[PDB]
């Protein structure tokens, strides 16, 4: 147990869920999180974490999911989707949504994707987009909309006509750099009294990374 | 970013 470059990797891992209602009311919605620290260490120090709304310990050297917590209150929605549904005859389907995205301009949440499900009447889907990339899945059944990155506090439209046939909610997904449960990391001491190398001695880093569970929004 | 670390600020 001895390293010369001392570093160490703090994990704090997310998963916002929501459940939002086709007006605007946050029908439902918490975060379940995980933090792992991913450390390498000389000798058998007791350290000690911070953060928001601290525990102490002494790492086993290599990897461990330190603590696990799964706020409720006062969450961040990385995303706010918003549609339209227009009827018609019963030969077209006329559908608009729109995503939001709620965060520091600073940030790139990636990997998303819309899924507006459509009905079993469905006999054509045609689509238009400024932005990302679309098309309708039939055997899912959905017109699966993916977006390559996408900017903060920035806004995107998708407008689709489900060609009906004579005769659910819109989920969404996306990968961000911030953690919606608020948590932050402020410290994480370093201490071992016994060997000469000191915390502020240390090499520290952190990463956050939130993942969207259940993210559906009733159109 | 997505995956890339950060430097604490102690």
């Amino acid at each position: 147990i001895k390293y010369r470059r001392n570093e160490l990797f703090l994990d704090v891992l997310e998963s916002v869920n929501l459940l939002m209602s086709p007006q605007g009311q946050v029908l439902s919605a918490h975060v379940s999180g995980r933090v792992v620290m991913k450390s390498y260490l000389s000798g058998m120090p007791e350290c000690k974490f911070g953060m928001n709304d601290s525990i102490s310990f002494i790492p086993p050297d290599g990897e461990f999911e330190l603590m696990r917590y799964r706020t409720t209150k006062d969450i961040i929605l990385p995303f706010r989707v918003i549609p339209l549904v227009r009827e018609v005859g019963r030969t077209k389907l006329e559908v608009k949504v729109v995503i939001k995205s709620n965060f520091k301009p600073s940030l790139l949440a990636q990997k998303i994707e819309v899924r507006i499900p459509t009905p079993l009447n469905t006999s054509g889907v045609q689509v238009i987009c400024m932005k990302g990339k679309a098309k309708y899945k039939a055997s899912e059944n959905a017109i699966v909309w993916k977006i390559k990155r996408m900017a903060g506090m920035k806004e995107s439209q998708i407008s689709a006509e489900i060609e009906l046939l004579p005769t659910p909610p819109i989920s969404m997904n996306f990968e961000v750099p911030f953690a919606p449960s608020g948590l932050k990391v402020r410290y994480l001491k370093v201490f071992e009294p016994k060997l000469n190398y000191s915390d502020h001695d240390v090499i520290k880093w952190v990463r956050y990374i939130g993942r969207s569970g259940i993210y559906e929004t009733r159109c | 970013t997505t995956g890339v670390y950060v430097k604490m600020p102690p």
